[PDB]
């Protein structure tokens, strides 16, 4: 009638707005919209801090580049947003924190390009390390890359330097980086950015954890994995490139146990 | 109101079609699975469906008990020098593969746990000696309590630790444990660390293992042969079986596809090829 | 005391039993549950989710990202198959490792209708018509469009709606099928062919990929729990 | 096959100190209980046993002087030998186990060992 | 305090004056104070797979075009 | 409404007759059996009948359990070279004759199955050695699951296969199994093949055994001695007894008259003479 | 949820103030959820053998001639 | 526990017994029966069917 | 003379037609004449710690000054 | 006697069990309790009492 | 009436304050 469509959407949070003309609807992970902590489920006793619009807004992370050889990318939440405005601050000043998210992955091309990206939101996305001599040894620094995120790889290369181990992840793509077959990842809340169809993925994620509230600096609730299901191709070009951009907005975030600021060792 | 043992939906008779309704066409980009039934794409007859999913409910899926560890004992010549005859095992399911894989289809769970203990024994060196029926002490030492140092020290008095005295040759021992997690559910996976390394601290001090937390520290089971030393050596094994009852599970995940390697999600080189060879155009 | 008599089975430990047993921690203050999102009540719920099939298990493509990509091209019309697969969801290498397959590997018998969904991943400019087919067993496996065309099939027209689903109706002699390769309970054949051909304008990639997905329908069930061969612990 | 490598041995005078180290060639996804053994004449002797962390047992001779640690990640163990005595002179070894806090000379393989010579005066 | 429940009868004996027909029930009595000690009832519920199968914001109507 | 234990019909008094009614004359060509009672051919008195057919109901006919197989174990000198000490038997009733014949009077059946296991053991070479009471593991491996390769491999963990741990010297083990057939009834006979040989295929590829189908593939029972190796060898036997309960049967057939020979209906030469000698005119 | 049924008494004890006479009953209580676990009730039905004895289309009247 | 006393016959296995026993496959989805022609309820039904007698059992 | 009491249910099975929900009870029957033989009921009471925490003669009102 | 079947756990001694057991002194004339001051009903009552902390644990 | 297994008292929401009420100050001499 008025022409409303699943393809055209507008998302507004805080002082930010995102529009899209080629969407493929949107996903509300596990059918649960983000929410604040209910009294019946509460844990810490002190009055929580709820930043609202100060933190509940869209933050755009650094843009990456998709080419024929890209294997995939990954990020951790709330890790990726650790340095984002008031959200970052509120995160570091408190011992406890909980937050939901609206993740919007953006990537446009042309009616002449082709390819498909699988955008997956994985609860507790533990990734495999790089050593065949030590397990669970990836260091805090390497486990938390922040906004730049990390990348998947097509081949497992064990770290052989036992003098000074690299202590990093070595996530193999087809293994979703955690020893499970990629073809199954679809069990996790997800969307696919197929160039001929849409130019964006929207995933609304509720706070998911075994506790009501937890330490944000120590533990990442969700993990965002983007892998090319179908490789990039353009015209008859050997080296096409198209950018991929992430914009994430925390939702219904609350924090408890205020103290002095946590100053982590990030390098 | 739909119970696990209820019959699945009947197939409704459907005839030819020629319309604008397009069940067959979809778009997986949305992240949705197309909810089709046979009648959407072919002509079907009416079928009173009797089958049920009673055997695939979460409860029924984990209805089997499973091995977790093999604890052993040992007697030497005389004492000679040794008197440390007792086994201590750190309670963790992540020691085997069978139960572990089944508990990985999900991210979190809650369950009362039933443990059954099958104890077997045997002789070592051919001898004319005969041992008298043994009694074993299986002692749960929760995280914190003092761990036995000598086979005959104070710790074995057990004034507060639950303990099971099993007589050999009787029905295997069994106990139940409530959901004992410090969280609202047990976390099969933990994407994080126990310690935040601080900048004004040494790297060593702020260091911890990726994916490890006290969320899963349940303590240990210490087992010993109650009977005193015998001239003839007897070796004993206690197999522990766990059956998760009254279980609930959250967040599905893809099952482990390559061989397990440690208590983490890590993988070893040379075990990364789960699929075999098969041509695209061969049935 | 009450006169009683022991029956056979006394003292045995059946791993599948369901008896009461004394609690080792009486009066323990159990932590209440919270409403965590995503609770699963039955395994079949997971089987109903679409998962990607690793169709191309060639020597070089197996165990790599490539196994998932079925490559099509704008070549002239041919009656030869694009892909061939056996309806053995728990035993055919291409189906066995999907969520559906994996779940099936913990059961001895399966039953119900299945559904294959294909996603075209070419450019917006590429067009085409494909024929997806399912032929119940008992005859020669279709190797030409001519035969495939005789069984259950869907002719898929590529367009705005990027995907197409073919329902493989539960057509079997037995009330349940074996979860292994078995002739008596064989399932049939799935195949894909070019109806017309893939046509692209100039300045467009001439080759592109399709992705397939498998999932159970609301009438699907499994029975007789068993251990899987998909995992092992050597020594 | 599976390989363990001892290191850190040497010759010191009485009252001195040493630190022995034993690492596995590659990681072992089963062996979590490590042990130390020694010998001089024709009979082996158990030194100390150490499971993952941090339960550590000792013997009635080496206790208080010796201490075992080992990483809870890398399959390796360490032996700190203090207040060394001429009686400690022997070849020290390393052997992985399963879930065996106890000790008995009953290990399948045997690496090579490391010589520790303690001088008197 | 006995709990009497019905059984789902699979194979029926040639009986309708004892077995097979007139609803076969079974008795259960809990002997311990702790709930953890109880056996599993197996009388479980099922749910609509939608939270995983159709996690989209705008409802899916199968007959219509997915993208509109 | 007629129950198995009801008394049979009484004999009614009947006197002389002289009429057109001809009960005695019949014609077997029709394929019918002439439904006569004594009173139809002779003078009878009144008799209150008390006998019943309670013991011949199908349920009561198969009320006895019966042997099916004898599974055995064995220990050598030391290991020497061998460590394959475990028995695996393919579950099938067609191994003996007694139960098999009884299950052939009918073409099809449905029944819940009760299995009882009697386990016995003994010594081999005269020795002064003494073994400690053994525990056995009877594991049902349904068609598909991984079959044990070594006596001590992963498969024995049993995370999903039902298993019975039997302690020696206790009441024989017992379990029940529902009607587990993939069909509406089990087929005692199957007149056909599992594969249709196709003309455009090789004879080898289209070949199968006459009368064999997965209709009767139930998997295997794998049994092992849980206890570790003992210096003195002990041999053990597990006898399996099957009792079909809650049974129903269809289509009567003539009972097997010559000696069984294989899992099929085949017969061996020299076993084809079930009848003895007797003159036509000798009582 | 007990099932009380009557027994068919064969040999009777010299009693009619306990045994023998005043209908002897027996109790049964099912202990398991699965019907397969139940014992056999033995309370079975009989049927007319006609489906095997007289499978002819036109009814057989014994007194009359079989072939008419 | 309830004081009990074992009577003779305890632990014996009478092949003709009729007791309950634990199920090895709980919650199994049993296949329903169909109305197959020719169900037999009692053995005597088979005895009532006429069968041919091998009267002449001479050596040849 | 059975004593039926309720259990405090911690982990709930996916059941509300047998387990989890509709109040789970447990039965207890005492078999001996001597009370000493009974098992512990565990159905115990709590009390205000005041006799130890606030053993003062003049009542303590937290908001006011302790010494006045 | 009543047909019974032994389950796993039979004959075991769990130190945390709560079963009935025969009395060794039947009909004993137990001495009644008196109202002694200071009854404790729960351990947490003791935890709620203020107790002094040994803050300075220096070597001396 | 309070049983051992009863839930402990709930935490009531409380806001800022500025008054003569002095919960924080006490005197342990009293023995309370
Ligand atoms: C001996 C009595 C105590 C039995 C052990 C109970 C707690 C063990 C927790 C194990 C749970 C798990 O690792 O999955
Ligand atoms: C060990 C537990 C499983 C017991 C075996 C049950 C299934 C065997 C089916 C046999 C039926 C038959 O051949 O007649």
């Amino acid at each position: 009638a008025c022409g409303y469509s699943d393809r055209v959407l507008q998302l507004t949070l805080g002082n930010s707005t995102i529009t899209t003309q080629e969407a493929a609807n949107s996903v509300v992970a596990y059918g649960r919209w983000p929410e604040y902590l209910r009294d019946s489920e509460a844990n810490p006793v002190d009055q929580p801090t709820e930043p609202d619009v100060a933190a509940c807004r869209f933050y755009t992370l650094d843009t990456v580049s998709w080419t024929k050889e890209s294997r995939g990318w990954w990020w951790k939440l709330p890790d990726a947003l650790r340095d984002m405005g008031l959200f970052g601050q509120n995160m570091y000043y408190h011992y406890l924190g909980r937050s939901g998210y609206t993740v919007h992955v953006q990537c446009n091309a042309s009616k002449f390009h082709q390819g498909a990206l699988g955008v997956f939101a994985v609860p507790e996305m533990c990734l495999a390390g790089d050593s065949n001599t030590t397990t669970m040894h990836t260091s805090y620094q390497n486990a938390n890359p922040g906004e730049k995120g990390g990348t998947f790889t097509g081949t497992f290369t064990p770290d052989n330097n036992q003098t000074s181990p690299a202590r990093r992840f070595c996530p193999v793509d087809y293994l979703l980086g955690n020893g499970t077959l990629l073809g199954n990842a679809f069990v996790f809340p997800h969307q696919i950015i197929n160039l001929r169809t849409n130019n964006c993925a929207t995933l609304v994620l509720p706070y998911v954890n075994s506790l009501s509230i937890d330490s944000m600096v120590k533990h990442n609730n969700w993990g965002i994995a983007i892998l090319p299901l179908a490789p990039l191709n353009f015209a008859s070009e050997s080296s096409p490139e198209i950018p991929i951009t992430l914009t994430i907005a925390p939702m219904c975030c609350e924090f408890n146990g205020l103290r002095n600021i946590t100053l982590p060792r990030l390098q | 109101a739909a119970t696990s043992r209820d019959a699945l939906p009947n197939t409704e008779a459907s005839g030819p079609t020629h319309s604008k309704e397009i069940p067959a066409l979809t778009a997986v980009e949305t992240g949705a699975t197309n909810p089709l039934v046979p009648s959407d794409t072919v002509q079907t007859r009416h079928v009173v469906q009797h089958r049920s999913r009673s055997e695939s409910s979460i409860e029924s899926f984990f209805a089997r008990g499973a091995c977790v560890t093999i604890m052993t004992v040992d007697n030497p010549a005389s004492t000679t020098n040794k008197d440390k005859l007792f086994a201590v095992w750190k309670i963790t399911y992540k020691d085997t593969v069978q139960l572990r894989r089944k508990l990985e289809f999900f991210t979190y769970s809650r369950f009362d746990m039933e443990l059954t203990f099958v104890v077997t024994a045997n002789f070592t060196e051919t001898n004319n000696g005969h041992a008298l029926n043994q009694v074993y002490q299986i002692m749960y030492v929760p995280p914190g309590a003092p761990v036995p140092e000598k086979w005959d020290d104070y710790t074995w008095q057990t004034s507060s630790n639950p303990s099971i005295f099993y007589t050999y040759g009787t029905a295997p021992a069994r106990i139940s444990v409530p959901y004992v997690g410090i969280s609202n559910a047990y976390s099969h996976f933990y994407d994080g660390f126990s310690k935040v390394p601080l900048k004004d601290q040494s790297a060593a001090l702020g260091d911890s293992l990726y994916g490890a937390a006290s969320l899963n520290d349940f303590g240990i089971l210490a087992v010993r042969v109650v009977n005193d030393h015998n001239p003839t050596k007897v070796t004993s094994k206690i197999r522990v079986y766990l059956k998760p009852k009254h279980i609930r599970v959250w967040c599905p995940r893809p099952p482990r596809a390559v061989a397990y390697y440690g208590p983490g999600v890590d993988y070893k080189d040379g075990t990364l090829t789960p699929l075999s060879t098969k041509d695209l155009t061969t049935y | 005391g009450l006169p009683v008599m022991n029956t056979p089975g006394s003292n045995q430990y059946l791993t599948a039993d369901n008896f009461q047993s004394p609690c080792a921690l009486p009066e323990f203050d159990v932590t209440p549950p919270i409403d965590i999102p995503g609770e699963v009540k039955n395994m079949m719920e997971l089987a109903e989710i679409d998962t990607m099939i690793p169709f191309d298990l060639s020597a070089t493509k197996k165990n790599t990202m490539e196994m998932y990509r079925v490559r099509l091209s704008d070549k002239p019309h041919t009656d030869d198959p694009i892909l061939c697969l056996s309806l053995s969801p728990a035993s055919d290498p291409r189906l066995s490792h999907t969520m559906l397959g994996e779940i099936l590997n913990y059961y001895t018998h399966w039953a119900g209708s299945l559904k294959f969904t294909f996603l075209f991943c070419g450019s917006m400019m590429a067009t085409g018509k494909l024929l997806v087919s399912y032929a119940p067993p008992g005859a020669d496996p279709p190797k030409k469009r001519k035969e495939a065309m005789l069984g259950t099939h869907v002719i898929w027209d590529i367009g705005l709606q990027s995907s197409c689903t073919m329902v493989v109706p539960w057509i079997s002699n037995t009330t349940y099928r074996q979860t292994i390769d078995d002739s008596f309970t064989e399932g049939g054949y799935i195949s894909v062919f070019y109806q017309t051909r893939i046509v692209v304008p100039l300045s467009t990639p001439r080759e592109m990929d399709i992705l397939g997905f498998v999932s159970a329908c609301n009438d699907f069930s499994v029975r007789l729990l068993r251990d899987t061969t998909h995992i092992e612990q050597k020594a | 096959q599976v390989q363990l490598q001892e290191s850190g041995g040497g010759s010191v005078q009485a009252g001195g100190s040493l630190r022995l180290s034993c690492a596995a060639s590659e990681y072992i996804p089963s062996a979590n209980c490590m042990r130390w053994f020694r010998q001089a004449p024709k009979e082996r002797e158990w030194v100390a046993s150490v499971l993952r962390g941090g339960y550590t047992w000792h013997a009635d001779s080496v206790k208080g002087r010796f201490t075992i640690s080992g990483d809870n990640a890398k399959t390796a163990a360490y032996l700190q030998m203090n207040s060394l005595k001429p009686e400690d002179t022997a070849i020290y070894y390393c052997a992985y186990s399963n879930t065996c806090p106890g000790a008995s000379a009953d290990f399948r393989s045997w690496g090579q060992g490391t010589q520790v010579t303690v001088s008197s005066h | 305090g006995a709990q009497v429940s019905s059984q789902k009868v699979g194979a029926h004996e040639n009986s309708n004056r004892a077995y097979g027909g007139s609803t076969i029930n079974y008795t259960t009595i809990n002997y311990y104070r702790d709930s953890a000690s109880n056996a599993a009832s197996k009388q479980d519920f099922s749910q609509d797979p939608s939270k995983f199968t159709e996690p989209i914001k705008d409802v899916l109507i199968k007959t219509a075009p997915m993208l509109n």
